[PDB]
């Protein structure tokens, strides 16, 4: 709720991140373990957050092929 | 009949210290553990390395101080430092005690790659808890 | 399962770093082989045994230097001396049954 | 009467880097004996109150590990001797703790840790949005 | 029988090279 | 000296496995994947079997580090069941007590 997601961008982000988003508390949890160090994981964790936001705003051409059974509402 | 770490009754002429006078089922009831470390906790690793190091000290301290050792050692591990508490009889001259203290501290520290503390308490004879 | 869901499943996999193209159940093991540490290289495996050679040799040298006194080794030497006195010792090489 | 006059010489260089703010700091001490943890909690609470931290202390439920071994060294499999390892827990939560105050409190706590216990710290550091997210980029 | 290995998928890793370096 | 000849053999076996651990992993990756051609996988099987016998993870045997008992060994302490009781009954292991409930 503290970000600048649009109506379309927010819906795509939920469909993109999967189960990491809680629908009740509206909190997004990202857990990273691959980097050996905590500083590398911290830099990787923030990298995921920024790339997931810059991608939810790219309305690609194939996105118009939405099915009526895939609508959340 | 159970025989684990017990001293059998033989008239009333054999002295027994506090540690040896209690059966093993009394652990955590009347007597504590001779060694304390993190390895045997719930979600902690590195428990086998501590055990083998503990056994070596039981054999090194017993051999470094022949005859003058009173009873079992007490090993405490805090941070990365190792504290060894011992009870030693009044057998060797104080010059030899400080030699062995200096020898033990340096040798173990360069062997386990960790600082070692060696604290000694001197008693005139073995402490008797029952019989005698 | 629709074409829209396929793109989203692949697009999410691309960002988080998983495999994008479809992969067989058996073909995912090669990912697991490199993802985890092999069994032969775990510290629990190759460092399982304490180095008894250093433990035995060190206390052997300290015994001869008078800094460590081992009762058990003294027991063997004392009994070994008695066997020699009684006339029953270990013969040299090539002396067992060839004579 | 004779005392060493002014035997204190620490330095605290105040740099220009902004300090790190921790939303909440959690300390979970685990040990085998309750009495040590009971005394350790009192030491931690007393030190925390003096520094002005407003901490809360709660006791998580304990868990017990059990396993069974054979009794004799040959046959006799109908007689067993069991053993048990008990790990008792204690959690101390810290709220609204700055980075500078966090460093001294933890190191003072860690150095006085008894030999029979260990602890885990869960620090919830808070910070603003990343530059890319904050600065408008489509 | 079927064959369609060239799925119409588009994604460039180099697009996000900027955020990759620094915030 | 290790406590027994069997223990000495295990040390050699573990040492050999460590040297060829990475080389085996690379070759074994080809075999366990079905996307490579079957001709290449058959050649890989020849090479992986040409490695020395002792360099096999399955041949590693878990014994006790004190008495080298081939079985009855707890994996956590790497000790035989008899030795574990000997140390635990004297109170020489922290946090280990006789179970009563
Ligand atoms: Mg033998
Ligand atoms: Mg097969
Ligand atoms: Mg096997």
């Amino acid at each position: 709720s503290s970000l600048n997601l649009d109506d379309h961008a927010k819906k795509k982000l939920i469909k993109l991140v999967g189960d990491r988003y809680c629908k009740s508390t509206d909190v997004l949890t990202i857990k990273t373990d691959r980097c050996p160090l905590k500083r590398q994981n911290y830099d990787y964790a923030v990298y995921l957050l920024t790339v997931l936001y810059h991608e939810s705003w790219k309305t690609e051409e194939w996105e118009k092929k939405k099915t009526e059974a895939d609508m959340e509402e | 009949k159970n025989r684990a770490a017990r001293v059998r009754v033989s008239k009333g002429d054999k002295p027994v210290t506090y540690e040896e006078a209690h059966a093993p089922h009394y652990i955590a009831h009347r007597k504590g553990w001779l060694s304390l470390h993190t390895g045997n906790l719930d979600g902690e690793d590195h428990a086998a390395e501590r055990t083998v190091e503990d056994v070596f000290l039981r054999k090194f301290m017993l051999g470094t101080f022949p005859g003058c050792l009173a009873d079992q050692l007490v090993l405490k591990r805090r941070a990365n430092q190792l504290e060894i508490c011992a009870l030693v009889l009044r057998q060797l001259p104080p010059h030899k005690f400080y030699f062995l203290v200096g020898y033990s501290e340096t040798l173990l520290s360069h062997f386990y790659k960790c600082p070692v503390h060696l604290h000694l308490q001197t008693v005139p004879s073995k402490v008797v808890y029952k019989y005698i | 399962l629709s074409e829209y869901a396929v793109r989203m499943s692949r697009l999410s996999a691309r960002l988080f770093g998983e495999v994008a193209r479809p992969t067989d159940s058996k073909s995912m093991k090669v990912v697991k082989l490199f993802s985890e540490q092999p069994l032969a290289k775990r510290k629990e495996t190759y460092d399982w045994y304490p180095n008894h050679n250093t433990y035995f040799a060190l206390m052997g040298t300290l015994r001869f230097l008078g800094l460590y006194r081992d009762e058990h080794q003294d027991f063997r030497d004392e009994q070994l001396r008695l066997k020699k006195l009684r006339g029953k010792g270990k013969p040299r090489k090539g002396e067992g049954k060839r004579a | 009467v004779d005392v060493p006059k002014d035997m204190t010489k620490p330095e605290i260089t105040i740099s220009d880097e902004p300090d790190t703010l921790y939303k909440r700091l959690s300390v979970l001490v685990k040990g085998h004996d309750k009495a040590v943890l009971d005394s350790y909690e009192y030491f931690a609470v007393l030190a925390a109150k003096e520094l002005g931290i407003s901490i809360k202390v709660h006791e998580p439920p304990r868990k017990i590990e059990r396993f069974t071994l054979l009794k004799s060294v040959h046959i006799f499999k109908k007689h067993r001797v069991q053993y048990e390892m008990r790990t008792l827990y204690r959690c101390l939560e810290l709220e609204h703790l700055t980075g500078s105050t966090a460093d001294v409190y933890l190191e003072y706590i860690q150095r006085n840790l008894p030999e029979g216990v260990a602890m885990e710290v869960t620090k919830t550091k808070l910070e603003q949005l990343p530059e890319h997210i904050r600065k408008p980029i489509w | 029988k079927k064959e369609e290995p060239e799925l119409s998928d588009d994604f460039d890793v180099e697009q996000y090279k900027r955020f990759w370096t620094k915030k | 000296y290790y406590v027994d000849w069997k223990m000495l053999r295990d040390v050699k076996r573990r040492k050999m496995a460590y040297e060829y651990a990475d080389e085996r992993l690379r070759i074994n990756s080809l075999r366990k994947n079905t996307i490579l051609p079957k001709d290449l996988q058959e050649v890989a099987d020849e090479e992986i079997a040409s490695l020395p016998r002792d360099s096999c993870p399955v041949r590693i045997r878990n014994r006790c580090v004190m008495t080298s008992r081939p079985r009855g060994v707890k994996r956590r302490w790497r000790l035989s069941r008899i030795v574990f009781r000997h140390l635990a009954d004297h109170g020489q292991l922290s946090g280990v007590q006789r179970a009563m409930w």
